[PDB]
């Protein structure tokens, strides 16, 4: 897919994710 | 308009200075536009790596 984003950015555009709750 | 022959000689010698500038640095612009042309986007902290 051709996109108008540089390369750099590409990292930003996805959710990471979060590590859950422990202490319950 | 006796003020016609003046703007453009002063533009003549810019272009005069620009051009002798260039040619000696023109391996930075010669580098430079192959990064251009290998990656499509290109910032200013680019330019300050790209220098050398």
């Amino acid at each position: 897919r051709e996109s108008t984003m540089p390369d750099r950015f590409r990292y930003l555009t996805k959710e990471a994710p979060d590590s859950p709750i422990i202490w319950p | 308009l006796s003020n016609g022959f003046f703007r453009s000689n002063t533009r003549s010698e810019s272009y005069q200075y620009l051009s002798n500038l260039f040619i000696s640095n023109g391996t930075l612009l010669d580098r430079m536009t192959k990064t251009l042309l290998k990656k499509r986007w290109l910032f200013s902290d680019e330019m300050k790596i790209g220098f050398m």
